[PDB]
């Protein structure tokens, strides 16, 4: 019902969804496992203007 | 004073590999009620439901539907909600009190957290309040 | 009294008043919990006593 | 471990479909991630289940 | 000491003769979300009209019968649950005292 997150690219060392998105696997972990939000997207040029 | 804070905080925004202990300072965030807010809450509840059911009511052509009370009518329903989902924010702790004793046999124990949050959403719906009773003695049957 | 190690380390110790540390201790004795500097006595005076 | 992974897809269905509060929502697909991590490589990340 | 087990099917062994096969037909079926699947029924067999496809969606047969949609209502509503324990009227009052309510509190 809601995607997820192969545990081989994710807790591997080093972690290759923490390299696909340059993150730091610490806080990947607080993405993924609901303790932490990210902005995933923004409008830059409506903030800009 | 505030010393102490700097631990509170840093402590309180830690690894807490643990799930179960994740989503109990996740629960604990929401502050318990008492009779009166449980029942101006149920009160809300019901006037959101006759609020969108009178809106259901509308929806058929019943009335080209005035912009006034489109929008109080729409804050009705919105308010009905938020409150219908504060009562459950508000009584997860107490849906985790039960299931403290149900584990150590067959099943984990975030299952039976969840499916008590599910039986809590059923008591919630068919709570009434005129009958004078806490809410957590009708709730705890269903739980 | 002759105690040279301790009495260098007792200068080097940083931390002054017993509640003062009492809160190092506990802090550390468990990450992720608010102190009670007054009430986490017992939890000393219940790990060793 | 497939049961635990059906059994808690199930529930975060029904919770869907239901409208539940945002906590218990996020606490569900947190159970089903890490289901599904304990599904593919057991107790890689927490406990063993 | 020898401890057995068995899953619980039989093991018929005929020989898998390629020629002397059961005639069947083809029935392609459509689930909803634009998905052709093709399943091979026997000859003197009513086709089902739906049917839980391999896509695991429902399943719908290609032509057009639609002998009943859902003929099926909901469970209960919340709605069900408050209106068989109270009056339309008493729902009437909350709501216009609630109505009142909002007036009072935000236009004066």
């Amino acid at each position: 019902a809601a995607p997820v997150t192969h545990i081989w690219y994710f807790k591997g060392v080093p972690s290759r969804l923490g390299y696909l998105l340059d993150l730091a696997p610490k806080d990947l972990e607080k993405i993924i496992y609901f303790a932490a939000y990210v902005i995933t997207s923004v409008d830059e040029e409506m903030r800009h203007n | 004073s505030e010393a102490l804070r700097q631990a509170r905080k840093d402590a309180e925004l830690t690894a807490s590999a643990d799930s179960v202990r994740a989503y109990l300072k996740q629960i604990g965030k929401v502050a318990l009620l008492n009779a009166e807010e449980e029942v101006e809450l149920a009160k809300r509840i019901e006037a959101g439901l006759y609020a969108t059911q009178l809106m259901t009511e509308l929806s058929e052509r019943g009335e080209k539907l005035p912009a006034a009370q489109r929008r109080d009518m729409m804050w009705i329903c919105r308010d009905g909600d938020r409150a219908k989902n504060h009562l459950l924010e508000a009584n997860l702790r107490l849906v985790v009190s039960l299931a403290k004793r149900y584990t150590g046999r067959g099943m984990a124990f975030l299952d039976l957290i969840q499916e008590g949050n599910l039986g809590l959403i059923r008591a919630v719906e068919k709570f009434d309040y005129t009958k004078g009773y806490k809410f957590s003695t009708y709730a705890t049957w269903w739980i | 009294g002759f105690s040279e190690i301790m009495r260098s380390t007792l200068e080097k110790d940083n931390t002054v008043g017993t509640d003062e540390a009492l809160l190092d201790i506990y802090r550390k004795l468990r990450p992720g919990e608010p102190p009670t500097k007054e009430s986490a006595q017992t939890l000393l005076e219940n790990l060793f006593f | 471990l497939y049961r635990r992974v059906i059994n808690r897809n199930n529930r975060l269905k029904r919770l869907i479909d239901l409208g539940a509060p945002e906590i218990i929502v996020n606490n569900e697909k947190r159970m089903l991630q890490e289901s599904v991590d304990a599904l593919f490589d057991n107790g890689r990340r927490g406990r063993p289940v | 000491r020898v401890l057995r087990g068995s899953r619980l099917g039989a093991v018929s062994y005929e020989t898998d003769r390629n020629h002397d096969l059961a005639p069947r037909q083809i029935a392609r079926y459509r689930t909803d979300n634009g998905e052709e699947f093709e399943v091979p029924f026997a000859d003197d067999a009513e086709i089902p009209g739906t049917w839980l496809c391999r896509n695991g969606m429902e399943g719908t047969l290609i032509e057009g019968d639609l002998p009943e949609p859902k003929k099926v209502k909901p469970p209960r509503t919340h709605w069900d649950m408050l209106l068989e324990r109270r009056s339309i009227e008493e729902l009437e009052e909350l709501l216009k005292e609630r109505l009142e309510l909002i007036r009072s509190r935000r236009r004066g």
